[PDB]
RNA sequence: CGCGGGGUGGAGCAGCCUGGUAGCUCGUCGGGCUCAUAACCCGAAGGUCGUCGGUUCAAAUCCGGCCCCCGCAACCA
RNA sequence: CUUUAAUGUUUGAUGUUCUAACGUUGACCCGUAAUCCGGGUUGCGGACAGUGUCUGGUGGGUAGUUUGACUGGGGCGGUCUCCUCCUAAAGAGUAACGGAGGAGCACGAAGGUUGGCUAAUCCUGGUCGGACAUCAGGAGGUUAGUGCAAUGGCAUAAGCCAGCUUGACUGCGAGCGUGACGGCGCGAGCAGGUGCGAAAGCAGGUCAUAGUGAUCCGGUGGUUCUGAAUGGAAGGGCCAUC
RNA sequence: AAUUCCUUGUCGGGUAAGUUCCGACCUGCACGAAUGGCGUAAUGAUGGCCAGGCUGUCUCCACCCGAGACUCAGUGAAAUUGAACUCGCUGUGAAGAUGCAGUGUACCCGCGGCAAGACGGAAAGACCCCGUGAACCUUUACUAUAGCUUGACACUGAACAU
RNA sequence: GUUUAUUAAAAACACAGCACUGUGCAAACACGAAAGUGGACGUAUACGGUGUGACGCCUGCCCGGUGCCGGAAGGUUAAUU
RNA sequence: GUAACGGGGCUAAACCAUGCACCGAAGCUGCGGCAGCGACGCUUAUGCGUUGUUGGGUAGGGGAGCGUUCUGUAAGCCUG
RNA sequence: AGGACCGAACCGACUAAUGUUGAAAAAUUAGCGGAUGACUUGUGGCUGGGGGUGAAAGGCCAAUCAAACCGGGAGAUAGCU
RNA sequence: UUUUGUAUAAUGGGUCAGCGACUUAUAUUCUGUAGCAAGGUUAACCGAAUAGGGGAGCCGAAGGGAAACCGAGUCUUAACU
RNA sequence: CCAUAGGUUAAUGAGGCGAACCGGGGGAACUGAAACAUCUAAGUACCCCGAGGAAAAGAAAUCAACCGAGAUUCCCCCAG
């Protein structure tokens, strides 16, 4: 049968245009007052999967 | 995505968007699609019985890419400023 | 941990908010500070209101 | 015992050496005091990092009445 | 966080209960009295009546924010 | 409005009484050859009891589970995250239940800037006043200070005063550093708007390095982005934040 | 002390000599009054101790009688087994050697015996640890839940009061 | 007397006796989704449970804790409304 | 059980100093053969006159093959 | 008279040696306890698996018991060999 | 075989013979290879029919953005050197 | 009292067996989640009742989207 998309990571990551995943970066969710507003607005814009990692996403998401 | 028992990347990263069913329901056409139809004269339903869009389009979007050749009359369609500019530099009309 | 957080909020009008702590015992009195709304593009007056 | 703990390093030091052609941003040293000074064309950051303010070599000097060493960028 | 109820001499409780109003149990001192600690009386020191503003002639008594103590259920990543 | 009385009648509770549901493991009759069961007559009980649904309590009676790792075996004890030093072999990094110490903050000024200033300790003299307050002067030269551990810094002071203030700004960010990654860190400059200064300039928190927690799930505020026939709305998203 | 760790407590009795036993003392680590206290005749394949009788239990074994064992005839297993042309010693060695090194000794092959070694055979150690195993048991672990219990509505009605 | 059939026969269990406690009979309790059955064709001098364990002398103080029994003035408190 | 040169034995066959010999390995060389990997140049049957070099190997990665049963090729071919 | 005594059958099973690929998947010989009782035994019947039954040892429930046996889920799962 | 390491006195095998372990299905991804190529290919099904039809669809020829929307640009921001 | 319950006849039908498939009533657990309780396994195994050659379903109080489609079932898509 079909292979089944794990769910959870077709939430969290979008395939690109030269076929690599952008995501939402962690730790802009709470407990911000604390955080420097220098490193929230770094963490604001979506960025690319490492390469070490990517793998594990492609095996996750083989529909993309 | 099982990284031993470290949480793995897909549930370390947050959640983000969501999916628009007006998404679903827009299609987008190259220029090169325009010679396709026949009448010379592009609407949803042209498009559709020449086998580009789909059936379930309600949206259709023409862009520049590819060429078109032959004069070609758009009709209530979306078309962007360049593949307008290439429609009447063909010959091409645009109506809404 | 006994620095409580609170929230300036502009006098502009404009629902943007700065956050910040403050230590409620040793300071009573309303925290007033004239700091940048960036919705209006001004240096506004934000008083001090509640997290809730 | 009282004693298992130590923190993880902070990997400091020089980064970029004498003669090494540099961008600008590039960080030159990483420090906790001014163990190095900044000196012409290279800036010092909060954490009293230094990095290069122009694009060229690194340049370390001994200068001053205190006779402390200061990193500068000469153009290339 | 939501709701309810309280902050009253040194302590707790009445006076709020729809303004015109500081009493109760002790505690302390002094006097009388006893062999007397006591029991008992007389006399007195001791209260922005949580804080502040408002309605009003008049508030601890009505209300608003704010602070604290307690109770309440509630989920709590 | 505070506070009740009068005359007229709609849900509460608390009894009294009754009978017609219901109960009867009371008596007699019948099906019937029958201590079952049913029907009848009758007495007692009686709208209680008892069952169903919902509901609070209790509930090892029963069930499903659970009950960490490191560890010179395991248990017991200790430890688990972050910072500083040493171990660490002069780049970085580098282990042990190796040797030493700290953090889970604080501060609307202890932040910004402009202007000014220079410490510990000791000796001598000096009312109360003494080893030690406050005042002089000399020696002294940072042995002091750093809001707190340790290390590295610090007179151009980053140390100590005073004036005026919010840059503890919003959008960004060449380029670097550090991480397996998640991430974490430094950052000139550009746009907007601000403060201090005559001006050059400096200011995107604090001398620096600890002071912290991913995701999910929710909460609040903003935003016409979305809105399941359409207009709305709900919910969702995006930004802020708990 | 079925309880006393220290402890073979101390004193006495018993014995030539008594960590046991009996009697006391109390200094009860840590008895104690129906998870009974203290007594107690009788009973016990009950625990401990002492004595008489008796004895090969022993000093210290001897002989004898039978059943095997041994030889012949007939039948005829088993555990085990990588292969073996299967010595000692000292050393070495995955750290205890028939097998390696050095060395010594040893004609080939039975039978009766013995059991020191073949880390001999018999059971994928029962001890210990480990596994995000198992099971049962436990409780004021968590979550449930049968049962017991509370109320509301239902089956369920009529008067009359307070 | 009984017990670990097949390593434990005992000081273990049982026992008559004692005590507490529940139970008023459609009994408590138990087996039963229930009907019903046991209790018992018994009825408080009876039955169930628990502990103790012939007999003799006895059985002391504590109700703060955890249970259990009684109490309901207040506080808190579900479904419902 | 000698048992602390491996043994015999040794006054050197021990030790120090200098030298010249020789033995000594699957090291290097010699001769023959196979294979991989690169060059350069042929003039090809897509490899060849040649020329360097490499070829221990567990986990593992890559390449090329043998053989077995069965289907086609096969009512063919071998086989009393 | 007697859960009286001694002691055969009968019921047991304390010691012992033997046996431990046994004569026997618990026996033997020698001794041993009860032996009119809470005895023992035959035949038949009832109680069923989180269930029975248990003078209670987690005993026993067909040489199996801290949850029988047989079939099914089922090729459970096995970071282990 | 397992091991840092086994002649090991660590595991396993008495011997022989036979059997005894990386498969299959469907998805997806990369490599080779063949087809056609800005196109490629059909699925069910029709069709006695491995032909041919069938292009429903799928993948590709455009991305950016959470999304509306825009589009060789786009998102970001009031605006980007 | 009538009646009713009951009783005696008479006629017709039913009963049980059977592989799988089908509809309905009940309904696990191991397992996966690298523990486990929500969840998963799965409405699966199994137990029970009823039927037929098939069963079940079925002629819109259905979709759709301002155009329209026109009962059920089944297959391929839509689409992991
Ligand atoms: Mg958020
Ligand atoms: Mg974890
Ligand atoms: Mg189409
Ligand atoms: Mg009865
Ligand atoms: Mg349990
Ligand atoms: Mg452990
Ligand atoms: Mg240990
Ligand atoms: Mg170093
Ligand atoms: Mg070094
Ligand atoms: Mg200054
Ligand atoms: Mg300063
Ligand atoms: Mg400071
Ligand atoms: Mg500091
Ligand atoms: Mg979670
Ligand atoms: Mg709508
Ligand atoms: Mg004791
Ligand atoms: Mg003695
Ligand atoms: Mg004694
Ligand atoms: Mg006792
Ligand atoms: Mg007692
Ligand atoms: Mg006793
Ligand atoms: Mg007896
Ligand atoms: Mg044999
Ligand atoms: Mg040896
Ligand atoms: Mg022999
Ligand atoms: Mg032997
Ligand atoms: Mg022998
Ligand atoms: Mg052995
Ligand atoms: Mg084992
Ligand atoms: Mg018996
Ligand atoms: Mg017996
Ligand atoms: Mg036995
Ligand atoms: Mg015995
Ligand atoms: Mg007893
Ligand atoms: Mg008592
Ligand atoms: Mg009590
Ligand atoms: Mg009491
Ligand atoms: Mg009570
Ligand atoms: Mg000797
Ligand atoms: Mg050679
Ligand atoms: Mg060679
Ligand atoms: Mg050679
Ligand atoms: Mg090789
Ligand atoms: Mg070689
Ligand atoms: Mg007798
Ligand atoms: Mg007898
Ligand atoms: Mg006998
Ligand atoms: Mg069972
Ligand atoms: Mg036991
Ligand atoms: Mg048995
Ligand atoms: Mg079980
Ligand atoms: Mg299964
Ligand atoms: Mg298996
Ligand atoms: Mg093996
Ligand atoms: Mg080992
Ligand atoms: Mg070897
Ligand atoms: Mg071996
Ligand atoms: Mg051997
Ligand atoms: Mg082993
Ligand atoms: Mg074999
Ligand atoms: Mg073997
Ligand atoms: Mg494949
Ligand atoms: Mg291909
Ligand atoms: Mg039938
Ligand atoms: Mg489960
Ligand atoms: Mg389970
Ligand atoms: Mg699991
Ligand atoms: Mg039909
Ligand atoms: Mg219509």
């Amino acid at each position: 049968p079909k292979i089944k998309t794990v769910r959870g990571a077709a939430k969290r990551f979008k395939k690109t245009g030269k076929g690599g995943f952008k995501h939402k970066h962690a730790n802009l969710r709470h407990i911000l007052t604390k955080k420097a507003t220098k490193r929230k607005r770094h963490l604001r814009p979506k960025a690319m999967v490492s390469k070490g990692d990517l793998g594990l996403v492609i095996a996750c998401l083989p529909y993309a | 995505g099982f990284e031993g028992g470290q949480m793995p990347l897909y549930r370390r990263l947050p959640k983000f968007g969501f999916t628009s069913r007006k998404a679903a329901i827009t299609a987008e056409i190259r220029l090169s699609d325009l010679a396709k139809v026949e009448g010379g004269v592009v609407d949803l339903n042209t498009l559709k019985a020449a086998n580009i869009i789909g059936i379930q389009i309600e949206f259709a979007k023409v862009i520049l890419a590819g060429e078109v050749t032959t004069p070609v009359t758009v009709r209530g369609l979306r078309v962007t400023k360049g593949a307008r500019a290439a429609i009447e530099a063909a010959g091409g009309k645009i109506e809404e | 941990g006994i620095r409580e957080k609170i929230k300036l909020v502009s006098s502009a009008g404009t629902g943007h908010f700065y956050t910040t702590t403050k230590n409620k015992r040793t300071k009573p009195e309303k925290l007033e500070l004239k700091k940048f709304d960036p919705v209006v593009r001004q240096h506004v007056i934000y008083k001090e209101a509640k997290i809730k | 015992t009282r004693n298992g703990r130590d923190s993880e390093a902070k990997r400091l030091g020089v980064k970029r050496f004498g003669g090494e052609s540099v961008l600008a941003g590039s960080i030159i040293v990483r420090q906790r005091g001014t163990k190095f000074h900044a000196g012409a064309n290279v800036g010092c950051g909060r954490d009293h990092t230094l990095f290069a303010k122009a694009d060229g070599k690194v340049k370390f000097e001994v200068k001053g009445p205190k006779n402390r060493k200061f990193i500068s960028i000469e153009a290339e």
